C-alpha cells in the first residue's frame, strides 16, 4: 500500500519472530537508510528532542525529525564512515 | 532466506515470514495453516468482505485476530504473529497477496515450478502428458524443480494454446494469427 | 487574465498612470478594445464619434514625438493640440 | 474514374468482412478442434526441437 | 456495445476512472456510453491504470454522477457520421446536429482519429491561391494546398478576415470547405451562422459549399481538445472519398493547446513550458499532418491562431509557426493606424514568395515594397529625433511614397460593411502587381494619400484622386 | 489478386518464438507500458510488443521495466505480450544509403525498395579518441563566397548554424549540398562527401520539397535524409541524430569524407524533454532534462577529423539550431555554442533587408579558419575582413557631415556588401570566389557604382571565362596565387572594369 | 569478495542488491564486469534494504539486471608517481595515452579529506612568473588560486604553456593539466602541442601529466576528474615536497556535471539548477588546494563564465575561493603585445604592502595611477587633439606607452608563436625595472627598444639595437 519503517525486512523479521523489544528500540537505534547527510533511525523511543546521539559510525548527530518508530538524526560529519 | 525475490507489494512481508520461517522450518505448516485459515475465512463472508475493507479501527482490527485463532488453534506462531503485524500495519487488504507469495517463496523452496496450458478449450490427459514430457525433453525443465502446469480455459484465445512458465512461452494463439491477417488484407 | 481576456467579448483596459494623470475614472484606450461589439449605441452617437478614435490614435503618435522634446511642425501641433482638447 | 478506383477499394474492404465470416466459420467448424489439436501437435514437435 | 460494464471509482474532474470488471479487458482510445439524463457521457479511454480499472476523460459534464454508475463500452474512436448533409449543418463534437436539422445523413461513420498520410502519399503544392487583399497577394502570395495561418489579435477581425475569405475564395472555389470552432463563443457562432446563411454560402434547403462543426467554450476541456480530429476526418472524407479540395477553416487553435493543456495536467502529465502539455509537439503535429495536400484531395487549411498578449515566441505560437505553410500576422497598430487589414506586411510571409516561382516582376516590385518599408521604417526612428529635415530629398520621395503605399493598403472589405459601411474590392492579381509598380515609379505621387486610403485597384487609386481633384 | 498475393505474404509468418523472456504489459497509459516479465533485458533494447511495435527499456526497475513505445498508443492496449528482440538498437550502416530517404528505423519512406547496406551496427556507439583524430588540413567549400572566406569551413570539424526561424535556414544547408555536387563528381574521397541531412521536426510534406529539390539537382545519388517528421515519434525523434551518425562513421571509418548536417537539434532536446517528463525523469532548466547536454556533446564529438593511422578519414558536421528569438542564452543554444567550433549567426533585419543569405558576419565565427581555408582565398580575402569590419562600424556614421574617409568607407562598404549577397540556390566554384572579392578588395567596383555591381559581376564572370578561363582552371588546379597570377589577375579585372 | 545483483538501471543510477552485512560504504568505487572490461560506478547512497544508488563513470551501454559486482571497497585508486608524469589518463586512472599500463607504483583513493587548520600554513607566499605584468599588477601566489579568464585566441592555451615553462625554470616542479568538458579537437590540438612544446616529450621527459575529461564522458566522471588530478598533485606536494599548479578547464562545467549529478540523484537542484553541495564541493577541491608545511598545490581555474553574468551562483562561489583573477584581453593582444593581459583588469588580493613589499606595492600603485591616468587622459586627449597634450600629461602618455611595449615581451613558448626566443623576469628584477621607468631614468629610451624584450637590462641593450 504504502512504505511505512516496519517494511524493512531485517526489523520486519525480528517482528514476525516476536522480538519487539528490549532498549534496541529505546535508548538505541539502529540506523536505516542514510546518505544526505541525515540518517533514518528505527528506534531510539527514549530519544529526547534536538539531543545529541552518538553513531556507531564514528560520529554524533542531532536528531531532527522525530517520526513514530522512526527518527531523523543530522549527521554532524561526512557520511563516509556511516552504513 | 528467500529462494527468490518477489519484489514488495506485502511481498517484503512474504519474504520476511519465509526466511524466518524457513529457518524454523515450519514453512510447510505454515503454509497450510495459513490457507486452511483463510480458506475458511473466505468462507466467512464478514471477513470475505470487511476483511477486505477498511473500516475497521485499532481496537476492531485487534478483534478480528482475536477471533481468527478461535477458528483455529496452533500452526506456526510466525504466522500468529504475522496476524498481529498485519493488522497493526492495517493491511489485511493484501493479506492473500502475502499467502500467495509466500507459498511460492516455499514451494520454490521445495523445487516445483507452476506453469499453465492457457487455452481455448480442456486439453487431452495425452496433451498434458505430452507437454510434461516435452518440458523435461527440453532443458527448460532441467529437473530438481519439480513441473505443475494448470491448463486453464479462456475463450479469448479463439483457438490454439499458450504454454507459459519461466517466462518461457510458447505462443499459438489463433486470434493473433487472425489479427495479423486481418490487417494485411485492410491494406 | 490570459484565460477571460479569450472569454470576453471586450477588453476595458484601465490605467493607473492615466488616473494620476486626472483621467479619474480613468481608462486606457489603447488597450479598450471590443473584440465583438462595434454596435450597441445611439445611432446619433454613432455619427459624431466617427474619427474620435483617428483624432486620439493619432495625438498618441504625435504626443511620442512630442515628448522627446523635437520642434515640431504645425501640422503635428493641430494634431496635438485637437488631441490635447 | 475516381469512382471507379474507390469501388476496388471498396471491394478490399468488402473481403475484409467476408474473411471476418469466414473466421467465424472456422471458429464453428470442428476445425476448431482438429486444427486446434494440429496447432497443439506442432507445437510439441516445435517444442521437441527446442 | 461489449459486456464490458465498469462501475465509475472516482469522479475528480472530466477525469473519471472505471472499473471495468475483471476478465474483460479495455482498449486505449475506446468510447464509452453511460447512459445518463444526459443521453450518453461519452469517455474516451485514455489511459489504463490495470486491473481492468481505466482513466478516461469525459466529454460532457460530470455534475451528479452516482458513484459506481454502470459504463458501457462502446469501444474505439467515437465515429461520428459523414455525409453530404454534413455540409449545411452545425455538429456537436459528439457528432450530433446542434442546428437541429436533424440527425447528418450517415452514409458512412468514420472515426475522430485518423492517421496522417504517409511521405510517399503527398504530393507537394505548387499553385498559387488568390485571396484579393492586395497585401496578402503581393508580400505574402498564398498557395493551394496550403497551410494558412491566421496569426493575429482577440478576434480583431480574425473572424472578419475569415469572413473575407468565405466570401471571396470559397463561395469562388467549387470544392467543399469547413468551418471548425475551437472553443468559440455563440456569440459569434450565431453571428457567423446568421451571417453565412445571409451569404448563402449555408443553403439549409439545398447543399451548402460549407459544413459547419462549432464546439463552443462552455463544452468541458476534452470535449474542446477532440473536436478538432473530428473535424479532420470530415475533411478527409471529403479529401479522399469525395476527392473535393477542401478549403478548410479552423478556429482558434491556441485554444487547442490550451484545451490540451488542461488535460495533460488534469491526466496528471507534467506540463512542459508555459505550461503547455509534455506531448504538445507531437499532437500539434499529428493534427498538422494530417492536414496535407494529397493526391486524393488538396487540402488548404486557413488556422486561426490567437497569440497570447501578442506574444507570439510563447512555446505555443512558436512551434506552430514551423508546422505552417503561410504565416500571417494581423496586428492591432496597423488596424489603430486605420488600415483595414491589420494585417503587419513585414512579419506576414508566405513560404512562396521566390522569385520565378511569383514571377520575376512580381517578386522584383515586392522587393522594392519591402526595400520601401524598410527603409520607412528605417527613418521613422530618423524622423522620431532629427526629424525629416535633414534627410534626403530621395529619402523623404521614398517615404512619401511609404505614405501613400500606407494607405494603398488601406482596402475596403465587404465584411466590413458591417464595420465600416465601406463596400470591399476585389483586385486581379496581375492588377496589383501593376497597382504597386506604379506607385514605386512614382507614376502616383501626385495621387493624394487620402486617394489612396480607403480604395482597391489602379482605377481606383485614380478615381478617388479625381473625386478629391474635384 | 491484389488480396491472394498479400495473404501469401502472411502465410509465410507461422514461425513459433520460444520467448526466453516475455512480458505482459500491465497498464500502459502515456505510451509508458510497465512491462512484468524481462529480467534478462539488456538497456535499451529493442522489445517488439503483440501489436508489433518496438520499444526502449530507458527504465530498468526492479519488478517492473517501463519500456517507451517506438508506436503509438491507438494499437497497443493492456496484458500484451511483449516479446524481448533481445538486441540493443542497431540500424543498418553501409554504402547504398546514398540518395535514399529513410526514417530512423532504417526503413524507407520514400519506398524505393529495401535499403542497401552492408551490416546493422549500434547506434549508441562512441566518438573517435583524441589519438584517433588529427588535424583539419582539408577546406570544404559550400559555394557561397561569404561562407567559404568569412567563415572558412573544412573537413571532420563541427561549426553550429545558430539561427531565425527557417529564414532559409534550409537554404543555406541546402547550399552546401549543391556545391558538393562538383566535389562529389570529384574522384578524392576526401572530395566524396556523401552527405546526410537529418530532418528533425521538419513535417513531410516539407521533407518532401526538400527531396523533390534534391531530386530537381540530382543531389540525391550522395545524399541521405534521416527524416524524423512531425508525425515520427518522439523516442524515433530522439535516437534519429544518434542513428544518423552510425551512419556516417560507415563513411569516416572507411577514410572517406561526409557532411552531417543535424537540423534542427532544439526539435530533438523538446523531444527529450517530452520523454523525460513522461517518464517522471528530472527536468531541468527551461523545462529541458538536464543530462540533454550529455547527449548532445556525445553526439557532436562523434563527428571529426580523424588521425592519418585512422585512416584520414571524417565525418564534418554542421549543427542547425533554431533560435525562437535569437536567444542564445537559451539553456541549449548556450550548450551547443560551447561544444561547437564555430557558429553561423543569421540576422533577421538582414533578411528583412533582403539580404538573403541574411548571415551577420559579426555574430559568425569560425575556431579552425585558415587550416581549413584554399590558400588563394585567404590571400584575397584577409583584407576583406577588415573593409567589413569598418563598414559596420561606420555604417552607423551614415547618419549627415561627413569626412571624405568616412565616405570612401561607405562607397567601399556598401559595394562589397552588395558583392557578398547571393540569390538562394546558386552555388559557386572557389576558382569564381577568388577573382570576384580580388576585385572588391582592390577597390576596382568598389568604383563603380552601387546599382551596376549585379550587372558587373555576371558579365565579370563571362569576361573571365572569355578572357582567361585558363586564369580560372589555373587558380582551381594551382589553389595557391603566384605574384604572377596576382599581376594577371589584376590586369584582368582592370580591364574588365575598363569596359 | 562483497557482490552483489544488478536490481536497477534506471537512467545510469544503478540500484545493486549485496548480500547482506556486505554492503559498500558511501563513496565506495565498484566495478561491474562487462564486455567492456569493467564499469566504475560509485556508490552515492544506501537506499537500504541491502540496496544502494551508485553513480557512473563509465556510461552503461546494455546491462542486463542482476550482474555481479565487485566492491574496491573505498573511492577509486588511481595510480601516482614520478613515473605517472607525461601519462594521459582517463577518469578511471588508466592509460588513454596508449602508451599501455602506467607506470606507477602506488595507487590512492581520489576522495581525500582537506589538511587540518594546523596543517594549514598560517603565513602566505609569494610565487613568482617570468611574465613581469603578472608579478606586478597580480602577483603570483604559492599556494594560492588565481582564476584565468580569456578564452582560447588570445594565445590562452600558449599562456598556459608559458606557465609550465614559467613553473620548470622558477621551480622545476610539476603540473597536471585537468581539462573538464575538453572538446576533442581540443584535446587533440592540447596533446600534440604539449609534444611539440616539449613540456611533454614522450622519448624526452615529461613533466606535466595529463588528464582530459572529454564532455563524451558522463556527468559523474566530470565530476571525478577534479578529485584526480588533486591526488597525483598531492602526491607531488605531500611526497615530493614539490610545488604543483593545476590548470582545470571550465568550471562551468563543473558545476554544470555537479547539477546533472544532483538532478539524476533526485537532489532538490538549488538556484539556477546548481547543485545543492557546490558550494561544498569547490571547498573540498579549494582546500585540498592549499599550502601545507610539506608544499604548496597552486590551481589555476579556468571560469566559462555562465551567459557573461557574475552575479550567477557558480562565479560567485568561484571568486570566493580565487585569491586573483587573471583577465587577459584580445585588444592587448591585438596591440601586438604579448602578454595578452589587460592590466588593469587583472588584480589579486595579495599585493598588500606587507605581502608584496611597501616599495613594490607602491611602484605598483604608480603603475595602476600611470595606466588609470593614461586610459582617461587618452579619452580626451583623443578628442580634443594630441597637441592639447602638457608636459605632465605627455609625460604619462608616453610612460604608459612605453610601458605598455615594455610589457610585451617574448615567451619560451612562444619562441614558435612570436618567431622571437623567451625572455623571462624575476622577481626581484621586475621591481627594479618600474622603478626605473617610474623615476624617468629609461625615459630617454624609446617605445620600440620596450617592445618584445624582457627587463631592464635587456631594454639597455634593445635601445641601442634599436636605435642602431
Amino acid at each position: 500500500t504504502k512504505a511505512q519503517p516496519t517494511e524493512v525486512s531485517s526489523i520486519l523479521e525480528e517482528r514476525i519472530k516476536g522480538v519487539s523489544d528490549e532498549a534496541n528500540l529505546n535508548e538505541t537505534g539502529r540506523v536505516l537508510a542514510v546518505g544526505d547527510g541525515i540518517a533514518r533511525v528505527f528506534g531510539l523511543n527514549n530519544i529526547q528532542a534536538e539531543e545529541l546521539v552518538e553513531f556507531s559510525s564514528g560520529v554524533k548527530g542531532m536528531a531532527l525529525n522525530l517520526e513514530p518508530g522512526q527518527v531523523g538524526i543530522v549527521l554532524f560529519g561526512s557520511d563516509r564512515l556511516v552504513k | 532466506p528467500p529462494p527468490v525475490r518477489l519484489f514488495g507489494v506485502e511481498g517484503t512481508y512474504a519474504t520476511a515470514l519465509y526466511q524466518a520461517a524457513a529457518k524454523n522450518s515450519s514453512i510447510d505448516a505454515a503454509f497450510q495453516s495459513l490457507q486452511k485459515v483463510e480458506s475458511t475465512v473466505k468462507k466467512n463472508p464478514k471477513l470475505g468482505h470487511l476483511l477486505l475493507n477498511p473500516a475497521l479501527s485499532l481496537k476492531d482490527r485487534n478483534s478480528v485476530i482475536d477471533a481468527i485463532v478461535e477458528t483455529h488453534k496452533n500452526l506456526d506462531g510466525y504466522v500468529v504473529n504475522l496476524l498481529k503485524v498485519l493488522s497493526e500495519n492495517n493491511r489485511l487488504g493484501c493479506f492473500e497477496k502475502i499467502a500467495s507469495d509466500f507459498g511460492v517463496l516455499n514451494d520454490a523452496h521445495n523445487g516445483l515450478l507452476k506453469g499453465t496450458v492457457t487455452s481455448a478449450e480442456p486439453l487431452d490427459p495425452k496433451s498434458f502428458k505430452r507437454i510434461e514430457k516435452a518440458l523435461s525433453a527440453s532443458k527448460l525443465v532441467g529437473q530438481g524443480k519439480s513441473l505443475k502446469l494448470e491448463n486453464v480455459v479462456k475463450p479469448e484465445i479463439k483457438g490454439g494454446l499458450i504454454v507459459e512458465l519461466g517466462d518461457k512461452t510458447v505462443d499459438l494463439s489463433i486470434s493473433t494469427k487472425i489479427q495479423k491477417l486481418n490487417k494485411v488484407l485492410e491494406d | 487574465p490570459t484565460n477571460v481576456i479569450s472569454i470576453t467579448d471586450g477588453q476595458i483596459f484601465l490605467e493607473a498612470e492615466l488616473f494620476y494623470k486626472g483621467i479619474r475614472p480613468a481608462i486606457n484606450v489603447g488597450l479598450s478594445v471590443s473584440r465583438v461589439g462595434s454596435a450597441a449605441q445611439v445611432k446619433a452617437l454613432k455619427q459624431v464619434a466617427g474619427s474620435l478614435k483617428l483624432f486620439l490614435a493619432q495625438y498618441r503618435e504625435v504626443a511620442a514625438f512630442a515628448q522627446f522634446g523635437s520642434d515640431l511642425d504645425a501640422s503635428t501641433k493641430q494634431t496635438l493640440v485637437r488631441g490635447e482638447r | 474514374v475516381r469512382y471507379e478506383a474507390s469501388l476496388r477499394q471498396l471491394e478490399q474492404r468488402q473481403l475484409a468482412k467476408s474473411v471476418i465470416s469466414r473466421v467465424q466459420s472456422e471458429l464453428g467448424n470442428p476445425k476448431f478442434q482438429e486444427k486446434v489439436l494440429q496447432q497443439s501437435i506442432s507445437e510439441i514437435e516445435q517444442l521437441l526441437s527446442k | 456495445s461489449t459486456p464490458i460494464t465498469g462501475k465509475v471509482t472516482a469522479v475528480i474532474g472530466a477525469i473519471v476512472d472505471v472499473h471495468f470488471e475483471q476478465s474483460e479487458l479495455p482498449a486505449i482510445l475506446n468510447a464509452l456510453e453511460i447512459k445518463t439524463p444526459q443521453g450518453k457521457l461519452v469517455l474516451e479511454v485514455a489511459q489504463h491504470l490495470g486491473e481492468n480499472t481505466v482513466r478516461t476523460i469525459a466529454m460532457d459534464g460530470t455534475e451528479g454522477l452516482v458513484r459506481g454508475e454502470k459504463v458501457l463500452d462502446t469501444g474505439g474512436p467515437i465515429s461520428v457520421p459523414v455525409g453530404r448533409e454534413t455540409l449545411g449543418r452545425i455538429i456537436n463534437v459528439i457528432g450530433e446536429p446542434i442546428d437541429e436539422r436533424g440527425p447528418i445523413k450517415s452514409k458512412l461513420r468514420k472515426p475522430i482519429h485518423a492517421d496522417p498520410p504517409s511521405f510517399a502519399e503527398q504530393s507537394t503544392s505548387a499553385e498559387i491561391l488568390e485571396t484579393g487583399i492586395k497585401v496578402v497577394d503581393l508580400l505574402a502570395p498564398y498557395a493551394r494546398g496550403g497551410k494558412i495561418g491566421l496569426f493575429g489579435g482577440a478576434g480583431v477581425g480574425k473572424t472578419v478576415f475569415i469572413q473575407e475569405l468565405i466570401n471571396n475564395i470559397a463561395k469562388a472555389h467549387g470544392g467543399f470547405s469547413v468551418f471548425t470552432g475551437v472553443g468559440e463563443r455563440t456569440r459569434e457562432g450565431n453571428d457567423l451562422y446568421r451571417e453565412m446563411k445571409e451569404t448563402g454560402v449555408i443553403n439549409l434547403e439545398g447543399e451548402s459549399k460549407v459544413a459547419l462543426v462549432f464546439g463552443q467554450m462552455n463544452e468541458p476541456p476534452g470535449a474542446r481538445a477532440r473536436v478538432a480530429l473530428t473535424g479532420l476526418t470530415i475533411a478527409e472524407y471529403f479529401r479522399d472519398e469525395e476527392g473535393q479540395d477542401v478549403l478548410l477553416f479552423i478556429d482558434n487553435i491556441f485554444r487547442f493547446t490550451q484545451a490540451g493543456s488542461e488535460v495533460s495536467a488534469l491526466l496528471g502529465r507534467i506540463p512542459s513550458a508555459v505550461g503547455y502539455q509534455p506531448t504538445l509537439a507531437t499532437d500539434m503535429g499529428l493534427l498538422q499532418e494530417r492536414i496535407t495536400t494529397t493526391k486524393k484531395g488538396s487540402v488548404t487549411s486557413v488556422q486561426a491562431v490567437y497569440v497570447p498578449a501578442d506574444d507570439l515566441t510563447d512555446p505555443a505560437p512558436a512551434t506552430t509557426f514551423a508546422h505552417l505553410d503561410a504565416t500571417t500576422v494581423l496586428s492591432r497598430g496597423i488596424s489603430e493606424l486605420g488600415i483595414y487589414p491589420a494585417v503587419d506586411p513585414l512579419d506576414s510571409k508566405s513560404r512562396l514568395l521566390d522569385a520565378a516561382v511569383v514571377g520575376q516582376e512580381h517578386y522584383d516590385v515586392a522587393s522594392k515594397v519591402q526595400e520601401t518599408l524598410q527603409t520607412y521604417k528605417s527613418l521613422q526612428d530618423i524622423i522620431a529625433i532629427l526629424g525629416m529635415d535633414e534627410l534626403s530629398e530621395q529619402d523623404k520621395l521614398t517615404v512619401e511614397r511609404a505614405r501613400k503605399i500606407q494607405r494603398f493598403l488601406s482596402q475596403p472589405f465587404a465584411v466590413a460593411e458591417v464595420f465600416t459601411g465601406i463596400p470591399g474590392k476585389l483586385v486581379r492579381l496581375k492588377d496589383t502587381v501593376a497597382s504597386f509598380k506604379a506607385v514605386l515609379e512614382g507614376k502616383y505621387d501626385n495621387i493624394p494619400e487620402h486617394a489612396f486610403y480607403m480604395v482597391g485597384g489602379i482605377e481606383d487609386v485614380v478615381a478617388k484622386a479625381e473625386k478629391l481633384a474635384a | 489478386e491484389v488480396s491472394s498475393i498479400l495473404e501469401e505474404r502472411i502465410k509465410g509468418v507461422s514461425d513459433e518464438a520460444n520467448l526466453n523472456e516475455t512480458g505482459r504489459v500491465l497498464a500502459v497509459g502515456d505510451g509508458i507500458a510497465r512491462v512484468f516479465g524481462l529480467n534478462n533485458i539488456q538497456a535499451e533494447e529493442l522489445v517488439e510488443f503483440s501489436s508489433g511495435v518496438k520499444g526502449m527499456a530507458l527504465n530498468l526497475e526492479p519488478g517492473q521495466v517501463g519500456i517507451v513505445l517506438f508506436g503509438s498508443d491507438r494499437l497497443v492496449k493492456e496484458g500484451e505480450l511483449v516479446k524481448r528482440t533481445g538486441n540493443i538498437v542497431d540500424v543498418p550502416v553501409g554504402p547504398g544509403l546514398l540518395g535514399r530517404v529513410v526514417d530512423a528505423l532504417g526503413n524507407p519512406i520514400d519506398g524505393k525498395g529495401p535499403i542497401d547496406a552492408a551490416g546493422r551496427s549500434r547506434a549508441q556507439v562512441k566518438a573517435p579518441g583524441i589519438l584517433p583524430r588529427r588535424s583539419v588540413h582539408e577546406p570544404v567549400q559550400t559555394g557561397l563566397k561569404a561562407v567559404d572566406a568569412l567563415v572558412p569551413i573544412g573537413r571532420g570539424q563541427r561549426e553550429l548554424i545558430i539561427g531565425d526561424r527557417q529564414t532559409g535556414k534550409t537554404a543555406v544547408a541546402l547550399d552546401t549540398i549543391l556545391n558538393q555536387k562538383r566535389w562529389n563528381n570529384g574522384s578524392d574521397e576526401s572530395k566524396k562527401l556523401y552527405c546526410v541531412y537529418v530532418a528533425v521536426g521538419q513535417k513531410r510534406s516539407t521533407v518532401a520539397q526538400l527531396v523533390q529539390t534534391l531530386e530537381q539537382h540530382d543531389a540525391m545519388k550522395y545524399s541521405i535524409i534521416v527524416a524524423a517528421t512531425a508525425s515520427e515519434a518522439a523516442p524515433l525523434q530522439y535516437l534519429a541524430p544518434f542513428t544518423a551518425a552510425s551512419i556516417g562513421e560507415w563513411f569516416r571509418d572507411n577514410g572517406k569524407h561526409a557532411l552531417i548536417v543535424y537540423d534542427d537539434l532544439s526539435k530533438q532536446a523538446v523531444a527529450y524533454r517530452q520523454l523525460s517528463l513522461l517518464l517522471r525523469r528530472p527536468p531541468g532548466r527551461e523545462a529541458y532534462p538536464g543530462d540533454v547536454f550529455y547527449l548532445h556533446s556525445r553526439l557532436l564529438e562523434r563527428a571529426a577529423k580523424l588521425s592519418e593511422k585512422e585512416g584520414s578519414g571524417s565525418l564534418t558536421a554542421l549543427p542547425v539550431i533554431e533560435t525562437q528569438g535569437g536567444d542564445v542564452s537559451a539553456y541549449i543554444p548556450t550548450n551547443v555554442i560551447s561544444i561547437t567550433d564555430g557558429q553561423i549567426f543569421l540576422e533577421a533585419e538582414l533578411f528583412y533587408k533582403g539580404i538573403r543569405p541574411a548571415i551577420n558576419v559579426g555574430l559568425s565565427v569560425s575556431r579552425v579558419g585558415s587550416a581549413a581555408q584554399v590558400k588563394a582565398l585567404k590571400q584575397v580575402a584577409g583584407s576583406l575582413k577588415l573593409f567589413l569590419a569598418q563598414y559596420r562600424e561606420v555604417a552607423a556614421f551614415a547618419q549627415s557631415d561627413l569626412d571624405a574617409s568616412t565616405k570612401q568607407t561607405l562607397v567601399r562598404g556598401e559595394r562589397l556588401t552588395q558583392l557578398l549577397k547571393q540569390n538562394q540556390y546558386s552555388p559557386l566554384a572557389t576558382e569564381e570566389q577568388v577573382p570576384l572579392i580580388y576585385a572588391g578588395v582592390n577597390g576596382h567596383l568598389d568604383g563603380i557604382e552601387l546599382s551596376r555591381i549585379g550587372e558587373f559581376e555576371s558579365s565579370f564572370l563571362s569576361y573571365l571565362k572569355s578572357n582567361h578561363n585558363e586564369l580560372l582552371t589555373e587558380i582551381r588546379e594551382k589553389g595557391e596565387l603566384s605574384k604572377e597570377l596576382l599581376a594577371s589577375l589584376k590586369s584582368a579585372t582592370e580591364s574588365f572594369v575598363a569596359t
